C-alpha cells in the first residue's frame, strides 16, 4: 500500500502540522485520542488511512509523522495540548538552544547533536511500511533550523533512501513583509544545498495570504491560525488521491515528472480558487469554470509574483467533489484561448488534470465555508525569477560590507560558502532565461 | 595613495599528481587565471594585478624566485630604505607552495632570504660611518586572538605559553606588551631564531595534513637609520625607522568538509574571523587608494591592530596567494582565488572551444 | 530549558533588581515566601529561567548580589521580597569605591571578585543549558563600572559562547551625580566594547521626561524609574519562559540587530505607558502600540533617533494580536521615515510575538533599537574625558591606586573610534 512520511521543520512547520492531522484525522473520523468509534460501529473499512496513520491492535490509529524544532517551545504546546494522545511521545525537543536564524547554526553547530535521533525514528517509520512514495518537508526559508537543518537532512536522505520524492512545502520570503533581518543569506544559503537534492519545492509566501483572507474570507486582521488551514487544503488535495476513491488518480511521481522539464528550475507555486466565506457561499454557483479561472487570477495566488512577467510551463490542476471531466476540458480550453496567458513554445500540451470524488472537510472554527467542489493549482512559471533576483540583490547591498557574517563564521562558516551560493543562484537565473527564449531556425 | 599588490602563484604538478594523472584545471592567458571544472561549467576568471607562471619551465613569462623577487618584495626594500612601512602577507592552503615562495629551500631561495641578503648588501653599500643602521628583529604568533612569544625558552608543562596583551603608545601606536627584540648582523643569526621559533608554532593534525598552521606568525624587521649634519649641532639626532612585517597567515578551512569538535573548531573559527577581518581592511584600504575616504575596521582582531601603522598611510602592502593547478583541489584553489581579489570576479561558460575541432573558421573567412 | 545568571552590583543595580524580581515573581506567581499561589499552569513550565526550586514547592531565584556597602543589602533583606534570595548569595564587604573606577577595578574589587565568582561557577554548574548573563549595574560611579566590567571580563574567559547582556544606566547631559562620572564611564565602555554582546543603554533624564509628559507624575521617585526599566527586562526574555507564534531569545536578537561586533549599544522603550485618567481615552491597539514605540520621546537613552539612522531595530510584542497588523505596521514605518532607516539593509526590523500579557493589560510591546544617535552619548564624555585629562583634573586619585595615563588613553581612542564607526554609516555615497 502507499505510505508518506510528513516532516515537519521548526516553527512554521509544526504550527502548519498542527493544522494538518486537525484536518487528516477529521476526514478520516479519527478522535483527538487516536481511537475510531467509527468502525467498531461499522465492523470494517480503511478509512483509517495506512498513508498518513498506522494502526495499533488496541484501536488507537498513530500519524505516519516526526517533527523537531530546536526549541521545546513549540512542540510542548503539542505534548500539553489536545492531540497529546495522538502522536508518538519520540518528538524531538533537543533544542536546549535554538539556531538564532543562523543557517550555520542549524547546519552544523547544533546542525548536529540531533540528527541521528531524528534519521533513527524515520528509519523505524519506514520499516513499518510496505511500500513509500515520498516525503514531506514542511519548512520555512529565512530561519536558521528550516534552512540549515532542512539542508543536512535533505542531504542525508539522499544517501539512505535515495530515488524516493521528495517534496518540499516551503514559505518563500516575501518583497517587502519580512519578520527578520538577514533572511537574504538563508535562503540562498540552503537553496544552493537542497536544489540538486529535492524534487518539487512547492512555494508560498505569507503576504499573498494576508491578501486572500483580506479580499476573498473577508478577515481583515488574521493570525497563523487561518493562513495555515489554507495550507492544509492544498497538501489534502495533493495526497488525497493516495487515500480516497477517484477518476483521474495522482501518485506523487507524477508532479515530479510533469512540473520539472529540467532539474533545476523545480521551484512551482500553488494556490486555492474557492477560499469563500460562508456568506459568499451563497449567491455565486461555483462551478468548475469559475473556479478553474480563478486560480490563473494573479491576485489569487498564493505567492507574490505577477506571473504575467512571465511564461508557464506546466500546471497541474487536481480537481475534487462534484466534478465532471468535461467541464475540466471545457475550461482548460478557455484558458489557452485567453492571450494574457502565454505557454512556452515546447510545452504545447502544459496542462495536466487529476480528479476526485471526496470534496473537501470543513474544520470547525474555520473561516472556509462548506463546497462541493474544490481546486487545488500547482504552476512552474518563469517568473519567479524576479523574486531569486530580489534575494540576490539585498545578499549583494549587505554582503559587500560584510554584514551579519561574523555570526555565521563564528559557528563555522567560510567567507566563501557566500560566492559559492551566489554564484549558483546567477546561473539559475539565466537557466529561467534561456528556457524562456522561443526557439528559432 | 597606498595601494595594494595581490599577486598569484601557480604552484606546477608535483611527482604524485603526475603519476595519479590528476588533470589540470588552472589555465593563464596572461592578464587571467582561468579556472574550468572538468565537468565543463561555470567557468571562472581572476584579474589579478601580478600573476606568476610558475607551471612549466619553458612557457613564456615562466615566474622564477629571482623573478617573483624582482617583481614583488626588492620594491619594499626600496621603499624602507625611504623611511616608510611595508608589509607582506603570505596566504595559501597547504600544500599549494607557500614556504616554497616565502622561504624557498637549500636551493632556489625564496623571498625571505633574498630579501634579507639584498637589504645587507645595500646597507653596506650605503655604509660610511656619516650614515650608520641597526636591525633589530622579533617574532610572534596570533592564537584564539592571544599572542604568544615564539622565541621565547619554554619547557613542557600544561598551559606554558603564557599571553601578552596588546597595548596603545599615543604616538608609536600599537605594540605588545613584553615582546622581545633581538639585534642582528645577517642572515646566518636569523636563521637559528627563526628555526626556533617555528618548532613551537602551533601546529595540529587534520584531514589535510597531520602538520597544518593553525595559527597566524608575524616577523618583524625594524630598520633604524641615523645620520648627521656637518652644521656641528646635529650630533646622532637624525633618525629615521621603518617596519618590514612578514605575515604567515593561515587557511580558512571550511568545517563542513572536515567532522571536527573541540579546539580545532575554535581554531578554524578565530582563523576564520580573522581572515574575514583582514578582507575588510585590505578591501577599505583600496577603496581609500581610489578616493573614498572610509573607516578601516583595525580593532577587530589582534593581528590588524598591532599591523595598524604597517597597513595604513605612506606604506606598501603586498598579498601573495600561492595556488594548486590540480583538479583535486577546486573549492580550496577556488576559495583561495576568491578570497585574495580586490576587483570583480567574472564567470562565463567556455566549453565551446569545440566549435568544430579547432574552430577553423580560416575556412570561413 | 534555556537559564539566566542575574549579577547586582552597585546601589543602582540592586535597587532595579529588587522591582524586577518584583516584577518576575509578580508574573510567575510567586509570593514572598518563595511559594507559588498562581492560577494559570504557563507560570511554572519555564520557572527554570530565572528561579531554582528548593524542597518544599519553594522557589528561590537565581540572583547573585555584589556591593562594596552593606547598606544596599540591609535594604533587600528587610524588604518587601527580601526572605525569598539566597543568603549565601549576598556578597559584600566594607568601605565602597568612593566612585574610583580603579577601587573597583584594580584595589578592593579584586579582594571580592573571587567570591562572587565562586557563586557563579555553582549556579551555572547547577544549570541544564546556560543561555547567558544579565548584569544590572551603573556608570558614572566605581563598582557598578569597575566591578561589573571587571566580572564581565573573567565570565567572559569562562563563558565566551554565551551571551552577556548587560543593562547600564548611562552619564546624563546635562546635570551630573558624580564629579569624575566620564573618567569611569570611558573606562567602562573600553571594557564593555570588547567583552559584551548586547548592552542597552538607559538615561535617567529620559526616564524623567517620560514620567513628566506621558505618565504625568509629579513627584517621581527611584522606585518608579525602575518601575519601567523591570518592564523592558521582563519583555525581552519573555519568549524564553512563555509560548507564542514566533517566538525569540537573547541570540536570535543579538544576530538581527548587531551586523557588526561593535555596534551593540541599544536605545531602548515600552509600551503602552498612559496617566491613570487618560486609559479610558484610548483605543489599546497595535498601531497605537507602534506609533509610541517609535517616537522619540519613549527613548530610554536620551538620543534622538532623528538626528541618525537605524541600522536595525527589534519589536518585541505581547499579547493575542494579528500578525498581518504587525507586518503592515513595521513595514510602515520603513517606507514612511526612509531617510532615518539604511539603505544597504532592506529590512531593518525584526518581529516577535507572545501570548501571555502582563499582569492587568491585554497587550504590550517591547522595543529594542541601535542607531548612530548613540555617537552623541559618547562623543559628549570625550569631551568632559580631554577637558579634564588635559590638565590632570582628578587624575590622581586614579594613578595612586595602580593605573597610568595610557591606560586612559586607551578608552579615549576607542571611544572615538567607535563614534567614527557609527558616522561612517551616518553617510550616504
Ligand atoms: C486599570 C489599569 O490600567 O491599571 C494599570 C494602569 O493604570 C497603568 C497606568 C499601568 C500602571 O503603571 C504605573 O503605575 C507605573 C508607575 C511607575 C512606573 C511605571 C508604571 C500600573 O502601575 C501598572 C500595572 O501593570 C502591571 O502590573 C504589569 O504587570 C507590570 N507589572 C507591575 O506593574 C507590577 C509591579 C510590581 C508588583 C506587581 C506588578 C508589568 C510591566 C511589564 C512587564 C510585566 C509586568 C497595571 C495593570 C496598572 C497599574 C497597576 C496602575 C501602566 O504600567 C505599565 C508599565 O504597564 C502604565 O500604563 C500601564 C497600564 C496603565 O497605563
Ligand atoms: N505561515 C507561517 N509561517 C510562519 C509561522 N511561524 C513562523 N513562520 C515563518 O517563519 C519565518 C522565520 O523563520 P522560523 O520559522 O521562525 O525559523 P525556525 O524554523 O523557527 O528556526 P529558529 O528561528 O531557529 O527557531 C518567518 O518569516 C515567518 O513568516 C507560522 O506559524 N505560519
Ligand atoms: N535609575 C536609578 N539609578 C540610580 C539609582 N541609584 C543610583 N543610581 C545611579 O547610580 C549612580 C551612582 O553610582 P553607584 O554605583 O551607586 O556608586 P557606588 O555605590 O559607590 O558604586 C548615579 O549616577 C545614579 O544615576 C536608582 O535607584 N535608580
Ligand atoms: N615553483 C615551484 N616549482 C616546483 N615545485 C614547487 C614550486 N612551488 C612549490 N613547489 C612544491 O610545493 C611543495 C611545498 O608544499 P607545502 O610546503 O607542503 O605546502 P605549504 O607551503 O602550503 O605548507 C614542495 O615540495 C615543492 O615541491
Ligand atoms: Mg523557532
Amino acid at each position: 500500500m502507499r505510505e508518506c512520511i510528513s516532516i515537519h521543520v521548526g516553527q512554521a512547520g509544526v504550527q502548519i502540522g498542527n493544522a494538518c492531522w486537525e484536518l487528516y484525522c477529521l476526514e478520516h473520523g479519527i478522535q483527538p485520542d487516536g481511537q475510531m468509534p467509527s468502525d467498531k460501529t461499522i465492523g470494517g473499512g480503511d478509512d483509517s488511512f495506512n498513508t498518513f496513520f498506522s494502526e495499533t491492535g488496541a484501536g488507537k490509529h498513530v500519524p505516519r509523522a516526526v517533527f523537531v524544532d530546536l526549541e521545546p517551545t513549540v512542540i510542548d504546546e503539542v505534548r500539553t495540548g489536545t492531540y497529546r494522545q495522538l502522536f508518538h511521545p519520540e518528538q524531538l525537543i533537543t533544542g536546549k538552544e535554538d539556531a538564532a536564524n543562523n543557517y550555520a547554526r542549524g547546519h552544523y553547530t547544533i546542525g548536529k547533536e540531533i540528527i541521528d535521533l531524528v534519521l533513527d525514528r524515520i528509519r523505524k517509520l519506514a520499516d513499518q511500511c510496505t511500500g513509500l512514495q515520498g516525503f514531506l518537508v514542511f519548512h520555512s526559508f529565512g530561519g536558521g533550523t528550516g534552512s540549515g537543518f532542512t539542508s543536512l537532512l535533505m542531504e542525508r536522505l539522499s544517501v539512505d533512501y535515495g530515488k524516493k520524492s521528495k517534496l518540499e512545502f516551503s514559505i518563500y520570503p516575501a518583497p517587502q513583509v519580512s519578520t527578520a533581518v538577514v533572511e537574504p543569506y538563508n535562503s540562498i544559503l540552503t537553496t544552493h544545498t537542497t536544489l540538486e537534492h529535492s524534487d518539487c519545492a512547492f512555494m508560498v509566501d505569507n503576504e499573498a495570504i494576508y491578501d486572500i483572507c483580506r479580499r476573498n474570507l473577508d478577515i481583515e486582521r488574521p493570525t497563523y491560525t487561518n493562513l495555515n488551514r489554507l495550507i492544509s487544503q492544498i497538501v489534502s488535495s495533493i495526497t488525497a488521491s493516495l487515500r480516497f476513491d477517484g477518476a483521474l488518480n495522482v501518485d506523487l511521481t507524477e508532479f515530479q515528472t510533469n512540473l520539472v522539464p529540467y532539474p533545476r528550475i523545480h521551484f512551482p507555486l500553488a494556490t486555492y480558487a474557492p477560499v469563500i466565506s460562508a456568506e459568499k457561499a451563497y449567491h455565486e454557483q461555483l462551478s468548475v469554470a469559475e473556479i478553474t479561472n480563478a486560480c490563473f487570477e494573479p491576485a489569487n495566488q498564493m505567492v507574490k509574483c505577477d506571473p504575467r512577467h512571465g511564461k508557464y510551463m506546466a500546471c497541474c490542476l487536481l480537481y475534487r467533489g462534484d466534478v465532471v471531466p468535461k467541464d475540466v476540458n471545457a475550461a482548460i480550453a478557455t484558458i489557452k484561448t485567453k492571450r494574457s496567458i502565454q505557454f512556452v513554445d515546447w510545452c504545447p500540451t502544459g496542462f495536466k488534470v487529476g480528479i476526485n470524488y471526496q470534496p473537501p472537510t470543513v474544520v470547525p472554527g474555520g473561516d472556509l465555508a462548506k463546497v462541493q467542489r474544490a481546486v487545488c493549482m500547482l504552476s512552474n512559471t518563469t517568473a519567479i525569477a524576479e523574486a531569486w533576483a530580489r534575494l540576490d540583490h539585498k545578499f549583494d547591498l549587505m554582503y559587500a560590507k560584510r554584514a551579519f557574517v561574523h555570526w555565521y563564521v563564528g559557528e563555522g562558516m567560510e567567507e566563501g560558502e557566500f560566492s559559492e551560493a551566489r554564484e549558483d543562484m546567477a546561473a539559475l537565473e539565466k537557466d529561467y532565461e534561456e528556457v524562456g527564449v522561443d526557439s528559432v531556425e | 595613495n597606498s595601494q595594494v599588490t595581490v599577486a598569484v602563484r601557480v604552484r606546477p604538478f608535483s611527482k604524485r599528481e603526475k603519476t595519479e594523472k590528476a588533470s589540470q584545471v588552472v589555465f593563464t592567458n596572461g592578464e587571467e587565471i582561468t579556472v574550468e571544472h572538468p565537468d565543463m561549467k561555470q567557468v571562472y576568471s581572476f584579474i589579478y594585478d601580478v600573476s606568476f607562471w610558475s607551471f612549466d619551465e619553458c612557457h613564456p613569462g615562466y615566474a622564477s624566485q629571482t623573478t617573483v623577487y624582482e617583481t614583488l618584495a626588492a620594491p619594499l626594500l626600496d621603499r624602507a630604505f625611504e623611511g616608510y612601512n611595508t608589509c607582506l602577507f603570505a596566504y595559501g592552503q597547504t600544500g599549494s607552495g607557500k614556504s616554497y615562495t616565502m622561504m624557498g629551500l637549500n636551493e632556489e631561495p625564496g623571498i625571505i632570504p633574498r630579501f634579507c641578503e639584498d637589504l645587507f648588501a645595500q646597507i653596506a653599500k650605503k655604509q660610511t660611518s656619516e650614515v650608520s643602521y641597526h636591525l633589530e628583529m622579533s617574532f610572534f604568533e596570533v592564537y584564539n586572538e592571544k599572542i604568544h612569544d615564539l622565541l621565547v625558552c619554554k619547557g613542557e608543562n600544561g598551559q606554558r605559553k603564557q599571553p601578552l596583551r596588546a597595548r596603545e603608545h599615543p604616538v608609536s601606536g600599537p605594540y605588545v606588551e613584553g615582546l622581545s627584540m633581538n639585534v642582528v648582523s645577517s642572515y646566518s643569526d636569523i636563521q637559528s631564531w627563526l628555526e626556533l621559533g617555528n618548532k613551537q608554532r602551533a601546529t595540529a593534525a587534520t584531514g589535510m595534513n597531520d602538520k597544518s598552521s593553525r595559527s597566524h606568525s608575524v616577523f618583524t624587521l625594524v630598520m633604524t637609520q641615523t645620520k648627521t649634519e656637518v652644521v656641528e649641532g646635529e650630533e646622532h639626532d637624525h633618525r629615521i625607522t621603518s617596519r618590514i612585517n612578514l605575515v604567515d597567515l593561515a587557511g580558512s578551512e571550511r568545517c563542513s568538509t572536515a567532522h571536527s569538535s573541540g579546539q580545532r573548531l575554535k581554531e578554524g573559527v578565530s582563523i576564520n574571523k580573522s581572515l574575514l577581518t583582514l578582507g575588510k581592511v585590505i578591501s577599505a584600504l583600496s577603496e581609500q587608494a581610489n578616493g573614498k575616504r572610509v573607516f578601516i575596521p583595525y580593532r577587530e582582531s589582534t593581528l590588524t591592530w598591532l599591523l595598524k601603522e604597517s597597513l595604513g598611510g605612506n606604506s606598501k602592502t603586498a598579498m601573495i596567494a600561492t595556488v594548486s593547478p590540480a583538479a583535486s583541489n577546486i573549492e580550496e584553489t577556488l576559495s583561495t582565488l576568491r578570497y585574495a581579489t580586490q576587483a570583480r570576479l567574472i564567470v562565463n561558460i567556455a566549453k565551446v572551444n569545440e566549435d568544430m575541432n579547432a574552430k577553423l573558421i580560416r575556412e570561413l573567412k | 530549558m534555556r537559564e539566566i545568571v542575574h549579577i547586582q552590583a552597585g546601589q543602582c543595580g540592586n535597587q532595579i533588581g529588587a522591582k524586577f524580581w518584583e516584577v518576575i515573581s509578580d508574573e510567575h506567581g510567586i509570593d514572598p515566601t518563595g511559594s507559588y499561589h498562581g492560577d494559570s499552569d504557563l507560570q511554572l513550565e519555564r520557572i527554570n529561567v530565572y528561579y531554582n526550586e528548593a524542597t518544599g514547592n519553594k522557589y528561590v531565584p537565581r540572583a547573585i548580589l555584589v556591593d562594596l556597602e552593606p547598606g544596599t543589602m540591609d535594604s533587600v533583606r528587610s524588604g518587601p521580597f527580601g526572605q525569598i534570595f539566597r543568603p549565601d548569595n549576598f556578597v559584600f564587604g566594607q568601605s565602597g569605591a568612593g566612585n574610583n573606577w580603579a577601587k573597583g577595578h584594580y584595589t578592593e574589587g579584586a579582594e571580592l571578585v573571587d567570591s562572587v565568582l565562586d557563586v557563579v561557577r555553582k549556579e551555572s554548574e547547577s544549570c541544564d543549558c546556560l543561555q547567558g548573563f544579565q548584569l544590572t549595574h551603573s556608570l558614572g560611579g566605581g563598582t557598578g563600572s569597575g566591578m561589573g566590567t571587571l566580572l564581565i571580563s573573567k565570565i567572559r574567559e569562562e563563558y565566551p559562547d554565551r551571551i552577556m547582556n548587560t543593562f547600564s544606566v548611562m552619564p546624563s547631559p546635562k546635570v551630573s551625580d558624580t564629579v569624575v562620572e566620564p573618567y569611569n564611564a570611558t573606562l567602562s565602555v573600553h571594557q564593555l566594547v570588547e567583552n559584551t554582546d548586547e548592552t542597552y543603554c538607559i538615561d535617567n533624564e529620559a526616564l524623567y521626561d517620560i514620567c513628566f509628559r506621558t505618565l504625568k507624575l509629579t513627584t517621581p521617585t527611584y522606585g518608579d524609574l525602575n518601575h519601567l526599566v523591570s518592564a523592558t527586562m521582563s519583555g525581552v526574555t519573555t519568549c524564553l519562559r512563555f509560548p507564542g507564534q514566533l517566538n525569540a531569545d537573547l541570540r536570535k536578537l543579538a544576530v538581527n540587530m548587531v551586523p557588526f561586533p561593535r555596534l551593540h549599544f541599544f536605545m531602548p522603550g515600552f509600551a503602552p505607558l498612559t496617566s491613570r485618567g487618560s486609559q479610558q481615552y484610548r483605543a489599546l491597539t497595535v498601531p497605537e502600540l507602534t506609533q509610541q514605540m517609535f517616537d522619540s520621546k519613549n527613548m530610554m537613552a536620551a538620543c534622538d533617533p532623528r538626528h541618525g539612522r537605524y541600522l536595525t531595530v527589534a519589536a518585541i510584542f505581547r499579547g493575542r494580536m494579528s500578525m498581518k497588523e504587525v507586518d503592515e505596521q513595521m513595514l510602515n514605518v520603513q517606507n514612511k521615515n526612509s531617510s532615518y532607516f539604511v539603505e544597504w539593509i532592506p529590512n531593518n526590523v525584526k518581529t516577535a510575538v507572545c501570548d501571555i500579557p502582563p499582569r492587568g493589560l491585554k497587550m504590550s510591546a517591547t522595543f529594542i533599537g541601535n542607531s548612530t544617535a548613540i555617537q552623541e552619548l559618547f562623543k559628549r564624555i570625550s569631551e568632559q574625558f580631554t577637558a579634564m585629562f588635559r590638565r590632570k583634573a582628578f587624575l590622581h586619585w586614579y594613578t595612586g591606586e595602580g593605573m597610568d595615563e595610557m591606560e586612559f588613553t586607551e578608552a579615549e581612542s576607542n571611544m572615538n573610534d567607535l563614534v567614527s564607526e557609527y558616522q561612517q554609516y551616518q553617510d550616504a555615497t
